[PDB]
């Protein structure tokens, strides 16, 4: 039988432990979201 | 042949050459009309349905499908190896000098020991 | 010696290198459009100058 | 280019294998070039300094293969009688993979696989004969 | 192996630190055989204990293969040329064997006669 | 999307016609084109940050790659003339027109965008697409396989093999691992183009009819290895068989159907005395199967993905034809001996 | 229990089920006419 | 293949007096579950209360499943008496946010087709906070939290409209009086602490749904039990600025697909990620699957089913 | 008439009932298994065609009497397992037996190479999902990927060589149209045509090197007993050997000469490794290999007299290791681990077991003519017309094959059993029938073993 | 006849499944007609039966 | 923690609540199978079929040879002088080399 320890050793990640590229984090369950803001929105005048 | 010489190009069977006579009960096509009968079992499996034997009665569509796109397709498998034969015969027929015939030989072997 | 270490040592040799060869081409490139498309520059100069064709 | 490689074939037919080692070189660095474009898409810190260094690491070692190869199938030729043989280009194939653990200190990789490169490059030399072709048509 | 005297009763003294010895040797052998104790006498259990002494005597040689050897040194090299070696040594004993043989079909017959099996 | 989402799905279907009935070289330009405006909506569609990426990445690789295709066009006008897709003529434009398909099909230099634009898409149904999309530039290569120098063709395909073999290896996502399942395939693709033009469009039917099938099976939801893993114990346990059936046909196995095109592949090439050559394309054919061993240990052993959550209501997916194709997928070794021939 | 918060099958349909059942009728009739079409076909030439 | 071409369509005999209403987060005590009761005198369709036994209140067939047959380890009664180590704690109101996210999918499915105005008892707007007040005792892990955190953000932002009118009570903080008096014995003796963080939190929770521009009107414990002002007061108010206001043609439509079928809108509610107090055991997962196929209810499930129904074989 | 009943057993054990099941698949295939022995023995001078080539007649084959023999036999140990688990996942693993018995049979019948490939390499596929389940220890997985990565290694180069062939000379096809091959002219570039048909060969056959295929199947247990019979018929399933070195390479003995010297140093050092193990399972695991790599000898003189031994060790192994699994099985299902000094304890706790422990161990020996005599002796007589060395080595592996079955005999005759408190019955009715069904058609073959050796005799 | 109808239904596919097999395996001879009285080894002039024997 | 994991426990038959029976559960099905069935192949494969094996349909020409052999031996002791052997399927091939 497989347990849960198993599981997260091909758990989503790089399937492969990463050697240089390791910054880079999971992505989410159904599409992620990236930056709500970093936006302007709405123009002030004077 | 690939490419077509004296064939019709884009055919929904033959149409050209019609004479040739296609299988009747063939166990060819008796393995088709089983996986027509398998695929309305396995349809069971995914939509959970109680038996996929003595299930849903929609499997005679399944049977039919596979029988009907099966006879067309075995329709041109009888075609394809009698044009592929006809296209050899007619090469030898038309050159001669490619082919050599050899009959009744009494010629030396090394025979092996142990 | 033989029967278990010797012997077996024909396929785990080629899973151990194989392993090895197979970590070179997953976890390398770490993303980023532009590093494939530097090694798309040296494919054509192969197919022109290392392999004679054209 | 596949020129440089048809020229490989006809010298060792007779004994000179001074014009054979100048050529052999060619091969190996020509090779190890294609491995040496690709190690740039890697990311190079720096300008030129780095990159550089990158490039010399993986041109010299591969041409290095190759300048050996060529040396160890003339001594191994000259020594004894017997043209042409796939145990003789076995000892030249051994030689090659020999140089790879000079590279880093470890002993082995090389040494290790010293086996698997020596056959696979006796392989190539199995394919002298008729019974060998790569790529054909008919 | 046998020294020059067999060793039964050779060399034997009571001291301090052997006469410890002995009571760091009987205190495991007690606890182990107590929990022995309580396990065959009952009628309750019906069936066969572990024993974990004993799990790891057949696990020492079914597995642990691969946690080892990864120290080679000489020992390895030389256990090889006791495997492979000997394999090498019968191929210089058949063939001189068939060639003795192989020359005496064509000239000079030492087959006998009286042979047809095979 | 409503009605119109047909319709822009229609135009996909009507795009590869162009490309299919086709006599003008210019004709193909606007059937591939046809496919560009037509595919990145379906790309998009709900807007996700990584939808964006992937689209971007989906269109820069692509449209460059067929403006190569129209450099090869106007050569063939400089040199032979005659506006005809029948024969490429001059070497010169060969080497730009093999690239150009390369970035489509090839893929040994040219794969790089796929694992990328695979994992991109939101949903299920354009996964589908991709799979199907590789049909339109095949039609072009089974018109114009004459010519073309096979030096630097059939090193699209062994070098394919090779990093499709390794590629998946480090890979979980789902998505990633089905995209360099399509660069391992597509070497036995663009080998069968120099040695007799038959079965190459059979390779097709097989493929495409398989991968198919395997996304219709990941319509409950899954893109990683831990997501498909659940799905034994605590959904249906039935559906995980044909699952199982279709992962180990996607390897060379025999008793199943996709050992079928493998027979053709390499009995069509040996016919052409290459015996070295076939070799290597066996020993790589083993690493494609190791990503599916590794995806059938999610529906043969336990792993334990038991989890709180449990579903207890009826699953009712799209399934267009999640039923019929299967069983082709599974069983068609005996079916299919003498139809090598009827697909052409 | 009789299924209760109503099921998503009923059972009999007639609108699906009866033309389902139809059409296997359609490919039977269509088959065994060309069947004879067929032979009588073989038989003219040869 | 969906259908919108017919004469059934999105916006169609809908809105007008058809929005959802919504009474959550009012203490421990049902006291809102009262109130919600009376106040379907303008809306037509009223939904109960989610518990353990809230996602098999209807399902398959009438009958709810029987303590293990349901979840592993879930009763209401046991978490009035929490205990550390080994039990409930978390994995009780993880069903619960589950179960109260099915229902929302069913009332907002029955919001879509046939314009009907939908009340829900206690949202998955609640959740959130009625989590935080056990967390600031010692009963849930830090780590439980942020799994929590990890189905809050893709469960929610995939349904477009929260809420439009939303009903907030604030009672006395001697409001454990109240549920001593209730009915249940084993509801009482609960935690003081737990009861009034609870409405800690709740102020910190109409704030951020008031930012959203949601219509939220607060009632008193003399200004509770009334039917003429509660009505008066939600038709009179009009919705503005509101979430609610979306596209007809292609937000509806896709909202309405997902709400369609249950296994859609659970999907991304069950996580791959692995945790203490979430049963990832296997062995236990095997026997259960074995006993719900073997249960009079569902067993071959989807309609057709032997011994339960049976009507035709095609 | 031998497919096609064979077939009809998968729709037999879904449609009965969940009461019944095991009655209805051990019965049926009684009955077919009777009338196999009733048609194929029948043969002229030379053994003629059976039919259209699906499936083929018998030349030099008897050993599908013994996969229809292990038909019932597969069914009747795996009774102590699987009883615990769901109804379903009872019926599976019966039919994925059956589909094991459907493939085993057309590799035999069909007179094949082409067609035979892609049965040979058929019958991994249902082993594999029977292995890497229900295995009690774990390590299910380090031995069902070297399963097929030491087998699918080494015959998948027979799609380059069989293909390679039939593109050359004529076609494969029936063997009986196979007489168009001429003589290998012996070359460098015929090296590797020569390699790629043996080397699917020596990993199903195990020799010294690439052997340990076999003893991970073995000791890391599939189900139960039952389907560790099917692992041996997975040695004798590639039989193909007596076919290839007979008609494709004739001339071609110099390249054999030397993996005969690997074989010979395959039964010294896999017989010593088989005197000091731990595990009752591995101790019957390397003596199989010992036993089958007789064989590999005898294929590659290509002597007359070496292809009767040849036959009839495959035959002869084929009921006796599987007697002394079914055996290792009954010491399993009471003791609950397959240590060999843990269980011990015969006659005095197992009374009419420890008779057929005797009878199936002294069967590995030379006995009184049953098989073995004619299977081991026939080798070792045949080897001596090859090199007059070979009895001196051979003398000493048939001192050691004493050693494998005294060992097992000894380290469990010992009436203790202190720490064993289990096994209170002896055996069940089905379990001392296993054991009857596997040495009673041996003692039947004494009389007349014309039906265990038959390449022309 | 109630009583054995309904108990038994599979036990009767397995006999009854041997005779289609014997059946279907015999009538391939019918396929292969070419020499039955050609080549003498077996060969026989028919005296009264219709070429001598299927 | 295991939380599930414990759940092991022996099992077996032997006597208790089965009186001598083989297999596991009912009386009924016990008696009708592992005795009736089980020995009914014993009687038809083992007994019935100890008939044929080799003995019988005569088996590729064991029996038949040696009347061929006998009748052949005393023609060509009679008229030639070479016993059976002396030039085997060979009368006058074209040439060797």
């Amino acid at each position: 039988q497989p347990d849960v320890e198993w599981a997260e050793q091909y758990g989503g990640a790089v399937m492969y432990p990463t050697k240089e590229t390791a910054h880079w984090k999971p992505p989410p369950w159904n599409d992620v979201d990236p930056p709500k803001d970093t936006l302007v929105s709405n123009l002030t005048l004077n | 042949x690939x490419x077509x010489x004296x064939x019709x190009x884009x055919x929904x069977x033959x149409x050209x050459x019609x004479x040739x006579x296609x299988x009747x009960x063939x166990p060819r096509l008796a393995f088709v009309g089983f996986l027509g009968y398998c695929s309305g079992l396995i349809d069971n499996a995914i939509r959970r349905r109680p038996v996929l034997l003595a299930g849903l009665h929609r499997q005679l569509l399944y049977i039919t499908s596979f029988v009907f796109v099966g006879y067309y397709l075995l329709k041109r498998q009888d075609y394809m190896y009698a044009v592929r034969d006809h296209d050899m015969f007619s090469y030898i027929k038309s050159h001669x000098x490619x082919x050599x015939x050899x009959x009744x030989x009494x010629x030396x072997x090394x025979x092996x020991x142990x | 010696l033989l029967d278990l270490i010797w012997l077996e040592a024909i396929l785990p040799k080629t899973i151990s290198l194989a392993q090895m060869k197979a970590s070179t081409l997953v976890t390398n490139q770490k993303g980023l459009i532009k590093l494939y498309f530097l090694s798309f520059l040296i494919t054509i100069l192969i197919s022109m100058i290392l392999f004679n064709f054209h | 280019a596949k020129t440089v490689l048809r020229q490989y074939w006809d010298i060792p037919e007779g004994t000179e294998c001074h014009r054979k080692t100048y050529a052999t070189t060619s091969i190996g660095g020509a090779a190890g070039l294609v491995v040496s474009a690709y190690s740039v898409a890697l990311k190079t810190p720096t300008s030129f300094l780095e990159g550089v260094a990158r490039t010399g690491r993986y041109t010299f070692t591969a041409a290095a293969i190759g300048a050996i190869f060529g040396l160890t199938s003339c001594i191994s030729a000259q020594v004894r009688e017997k043209p042409d043989d796939p145990l003789n280009y076995l000892i030249g194939g051994c030689a090659g993979g020999l140089i790879l653990g000079a590279r880093t200190r470890s002993y082995g990789i090389g040494a290790a696989a010293c086996a698997y490169m020596g056959l696979t490059a006796a392989l190539v030399k199995m394919g002298q004969l008729e019974g060998w072709q790569v790529f054909a048509e008919p | 192996x046998x020294x020059x005297x067999x060793x039964x009763x050779x060399x034997x003294x009571x001291x301090x630190x052997x006469x410890x010895x002995q009571a760091e040797r009987l205190a495991i052998r007690s606890r182990l055989k107590r929990e022995y104790q309580l396990q065959y006498y009952d009628p309750s259990r019906r069936g066969v204990i572990e024993d974990p002494a004993l799990v790891r005597w057949t696990y020492a040689r079914s597995a642990n293969i691969y946690p080892n050897f990864r120290p080679n040194t000489k020992t390895s090299l030389l256990g090889a040329l006791f495997g492979i070696g000997p394999l090498v040594f019968w191929y210089y004993v058949f063939k001189t064997d068939r060639d003795r043989k192989e020359k005496l079909i064509q000239e000079g017959k030492l087959d006998r006669t009286f042979n047809i099996s095979y | 999307n409503p009605i119109i989402f047909i319709i822009i799905l229609l135009t996909i279907m009507l795009g590869t016609i162009i490309v299919m009935i086709s006599s003008h070289w210019l004709l193909v330009w606007i059937g591939f084109e046809m496919n560009m405006l037509a595919i990145i909506p379906i790309m998009m569609k709900n807007h996700n940050p990584r939808a964006t990426e992937a689209s971007t990445k989906y269109f820069l690789t692509q449209s460059t790659a067929s403006m190569l295709l129209m450099m090869a066009v106007i050569i063939n006008l400089m040199f032979s003339g005659q506006w005809t897709v029948m024969k490429l003529f001059n070497p010169m434009a060969s080497m730009l027109m093999t690239m150009a398909l390369a970035m489509k099909l090839g893929m040994a230099p040219f794969h790089f965008w796929v694992p990328e634009v695979t994992q991109g898409i939101p949903l299920s149904s354009g996964l589908i697409l991709l799979t199907w999309q590789k049909l339109a530039p095949m039609s072009v290569l089974y018109q114009i396989f004459p010519s073309i120098n096979l030096n630097l063709i059939l090193t699209l395909s062994v070098l394919s093999i090779l990093i499709g073999g390794w590629g998946g290896l480090n890979q979980t996502q789902l998505r990633k691992i089905m995209a360099y399942s399509s660069i391992a395939h597509m070497g036995w693709m663009t080998a069968v183009l120099p040695y007799n033009p038959t079965m190459t469009l059979l390779n097709l039917i097989i493929y495409i009819i398989m991968t198919s099938t395997m996304f219709t099976m990941f319509m409950a939801n899954s893109t990683t290895t831990t997501l498909s893993l659940s799905h034994t114990w605590n959904k249906t346990p039935i559906m995980t068989v044909l699952i199982l059936a279709t992962l180990l046909s996607m390897g060379g196995l025999p008793p199943l159907s996709g050992f079928m095109p493998k027979w053709m592949i390499i009995q069509e090439m040996t016919k052409n005395n290459s015996i070295i050559l076939p070799t290597f394309m066996a020993i790589t054919a083993l690493l494609n199967l190791y990503f599916y061993m590794r995806l059938t240990y999610s529906t043969t052993l336990t792993m334990f993905p038991s989890t709180n959550n449990m579903k207890m209501k009826w699953q009712f997916p799209l399934m267009k034809k999640m039923t019929f194709l299967p069983t082709m997928v599974v069983l068609s070794t005996m079916m299919l001996p003498l139809t090598p021939m009827l697909s052409v | 229990k009789f299924y209760i918060q109503e099921p998503p099958h009923g059972s009999p349909n007639w609108l699906k089920v009866g033309l389902t059942l139809g059409t296997s009728v359609f490919l039977w009739i269509y088959l065994i006419k060309q069947h004879n079409e067929d032979v009588l076909e073989y038989k003219r030439r040869n | 293949x969906x259908x919108x071409x017919x004469x059934x369509x999105x916006x169609x005999x809908x809105x007008x007096x058809x929005x959802x209403x919504x009474x959550x987060x009012x203490x421990x005590x049902x006291x809102x579950x009262x109130x919600x009761x009376x106040x379907x005198x303008x809306x037509x369709x009223x939904x109960x209360x989610x518990x353990x036994x809230x996602x098999x209140x209807x399902x398959x067939x009438x009958x709810x499943x029987x303590x293990x047959x349901x979840x592993x380890x879930x009763x209401x009664x046991x978490x009035x008496x929490x205990x550390x180590x080994x039990g409930n704690s978390y994995r009780l109101q993880a069903w619960l946010y589950a179960s109260r996210l099915l229902q929302y999918a069913d009332a907002l499915e029955h919001l879509l087709s046939t314009g009907q105005g939908v009340v829900l008892e206690r949202s998955i707007y609640s959740d959130f906070v009625f989590l935080e007040a056990m967390y600031r005792q010692g009963f849930i892990r830090k780590q439980c939290v942020d799994h929590y955190n990890q189905v809050k953000k893709v469960t929610i932002c995939e349904y477009l409209p929260p809420h439009v009118v939303v009903y907030v009570d604030v009672p006395v903080p001697e409001v454990q009086s109240r549920i001593q008096k209730k009915g249940n014995p084993h509801e009482m003796k609960i935690t003081s602490a737990y009861l009034q963080d609870i409405e800690n939190a709740y102020k910190g929770t109409f704030l951020p749904e008031m930012s959203e521009k949601c219509e939220v009107l607060q009632y008193s414990a003399w200004e509770a039990q009334d039917a003429e002002k509660v009505v008066e007061d939600i038709e009179y108010l009009k919705y503005d600025k509101g979430p609610w206001l979306d596209q007809n043609d292609r937000n509806l439509h896709k909202l309405r697909m997902l709400v369609q079928d249950k296994l859609e809108v659970l999907n991304y509610t069950s996580i791959p990620v692995f945790l203490p107090e979430v049963t990832v055991g296997a062995h236990q997962s095997d026997q259960v699957f074995q006993e719900f196929t073997e249960l009079p209810g569902r067993k071959y499930r989807a309609g057709y089913n032997e011994d339960v129904g049976d009507k035709w074989i095609w | 008439k031998y497919i096609i009943p064979t077939i009809m057993l998968m729709p037999l054990t879904w449609l009965s009932k969940n009461n019944m099941i095991w009655v209805n698949s051990t019965a049926h295939s009684l009955l077919i298994s009777f009338t196999s022995l009733l048609l194929m023995n029948q043969f002229g001078d030379n053994s003629l065609n059976f039919s259209l080539l699906f499936f083929s007649d018998s030349l030099s084959t008897p050993l599908l009497i013994l996969t229809m023999w292990l038909l019932p036999l597969m069914l009747m140990a795996s009774q102590h397992h699987l009883s615990k688990e769901n109804l379903t996942r009872k019926k599976l693993f019966i039919t994925m037996l059956i589909s094991l018995q459907l493939f085993l049979i057309m590799t035999f019948t069909a007179m094949e190479l082409i067609l035979f490939y892609i049965l040979f390499e058929a019958t991994l596929v249902p082993t594999l999902i029977i292995i890497t389940r229900w295995g009690n220890q774990t390590e299910r997985l380090n031995a069902g990927l070297y399963f097929l990565f030491y087998t699918l290694a080494g015959s998948l180069p027979l799609l380059v060589a069989l293909i390679y062939i039939q593109n050359t000379v004529g076609s494969l096809n029936f063997l009986m149209l196979q007489y168009w091959v001429q003589p290998v002219h012996n070359s460098w570039s015929n090296v590797f045509m020569w390699l790629a048909c043996m080397m699917a060969f020596m990993v199903k056959m195990p020799l010294y090197g690439l052997h340990l295929w076999l003893p991970k199947a073995h000791v890391e247990a599939p189900i139960a007993g039952s389907m560790v019979l099917a692992a041996v018929l997975l040695k004798l399933g590639g039989y193909g050997m007596l076919r290839i070195t007979l008609i494709l390479n004739p001339m071609t003995d110099f390249m054999a000469y030397p993996f005969i010297m690997l074989s010979l140093w395959g039964m010294i050092m896999t017989s010593s490794i088989c005197l000091r193990q731990t595990d009752l399972k591995s101790l019957i695991a390397y003596s199989s290999v010992s036993h089958m790599a007789l064989v590999i000898v005898a294929i590659l003189i290509q002597t007359p007299w070496s292809y009767m031994g040849a036959t009839a060790l495959m035959i002869a192994h084929g009921l006796t290791s599987s007697m002394l699994f079914c055996l290792a099985n009954s010491n399993y299902e009471r003791i609950h681990s397959r240590t060999m000094i843990l269980a011990r304890g015969l006659q005095t706790l197992l009374p009419l077991m420890a008779t057929w422990w005797l009878l199936a161990s002294l069967t590995n020996l030379a006995l009184p003519p049953t098989i073995n005599l004619i299977g081991e002796l026939f080798v070792v007589m045949s080897t001596f017309s090859w090199s007059n060395i070979t009895i001196i080595l051979m003398g000493v592996n048939m001192v050691i094959t004493a050693l494998y079955s005294l060992y097992m005999l000894i380290m469990t005759q010992r009436g203790k059993y202190t720490y064993h408190i289990n096994n209170i019955s002896p055996s069940f009715t089905r379990e001392n029938a296993l054991m009857s069904l596997h040495i009673l058609p041996l003692l039947l073959l004494t009389l007349n073993p014309k039906i265990i050796l038959g390449p022309l005799y | 006849l109630l009583q054995v109808v309904r108990d038994h239904w599979v036990h009767v596919l397995v006999p009854m499944g041997f005779v289609f097999g014997y059946y279907l395996d015999r009538k391939n001879d019918e396929k292969l007609t070419a020499f039955r009285n050609k080549s003498l080894l077996y060969k026989r002039e028919l005296k009264p039966n219709e070429e001598v024997t299927w | 923690r295991w939380q599930e994991d414990p759940e092991p426990e022996d099992e077996n038959l032997y006597e208790k609540n089965p009186d001598s029976h083989g297999y596991d559960k009912d009386p009924a099905v016990d008696i009708w199978n592992m005795r009736v069935v089980f020995f009914f192949g014993f009687s038809i494969v083992l007994v019935l079929g100890s008939t044929f094996v080799a003995y019988l349909p005569d088996y590729r020409m064991q029996e038949w040879a040696r009347r061929e052999a006998e009748r052949l031996v005393k023609y060509r002791e009679a008229h030639g002088l070479p016993i059976m052997e002396s030039n085997c399927f060979d009368p006058s091939k074209i040439q060797l080399p």
